[PDB]
């Protein structure tokens, strides 16, 4: 797996692969 | 957070996971 | 035929730019 | 009913992605 | 919506979506 | 079936990386 | 005729991209 | 234009809209 | 109808993030 | 058999891209 | 076509359109 | 190699293909 960095969309569509079937929680807030 | 963790350092596969229910 | 995981890869991108700040949930 | 549902099988304008936020 | 930044394809990628039934025009000449 | 939404997602992608420094219209 | 049509019901290449820029 | 107004500082909905025809 | 070309635009791109470091070929 | 095959056609775990890579 | 900057998943993604037909290989190793 | 040639530099239409089989 990708071990560096992952920030804007990319960082969300990570989310959809990794979690796939459970989905994923998505919360910047600082 | 999320973006704290991983935009800012190196992130992981099994822990973005963290961030599955 | 229209694809449950290819369509979902736009959703969650779309949802990025529209919800922004706040943030989002997302279920399949 | 559902984001999945509604917006696969019809297309979704900017207002009704924002239905489904937090 | 998102209000920070928006570069690369991603700023073409958010024109599809804000105008959608409109279509938009792209000019980056300086 | 072949969605005209979807399908434009990657057009205008696409559009950004040919026509480049040009620039381009689109109207679906 | 037109990008929609021609480049979504058959696949396009990198030249026929090019005939619509700007 | 366009990319000088959003990707060099802070861009918004009703007016990347602006960009519509 | 499931599309040969667009589908392969995220199977590129999920290829990214799975390798990664290692990296990979492509052949459709 | 396939990636193109067996990723389009049904959905694919991260596990069988890694069975892809390089 | 686009001469300035193509990093992340938009250089392999790059790959795909100006290759088609023949495929790609990426290699980042230093 | 790919890598150190579009994303540090400027990068090219017909070359990138140079990386095509
Ligand atoms: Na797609
Ligand atoms: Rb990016």
């Amino acid at each position: 797996f990708v071990n560096q960095h992952l920030c804007g969309s990319h960082l969300v569509e990570a989310l959809y692969l990794v979690c796939g079937e459970r989905g994923f929680f998505y919360t910047p807030k600082t | 957070g999320i973006v704290e963790q991983c935009c800012t350092s190196i992130c992981s596969l099994y822990q973005l996971e963290n961030y599955c229910n």
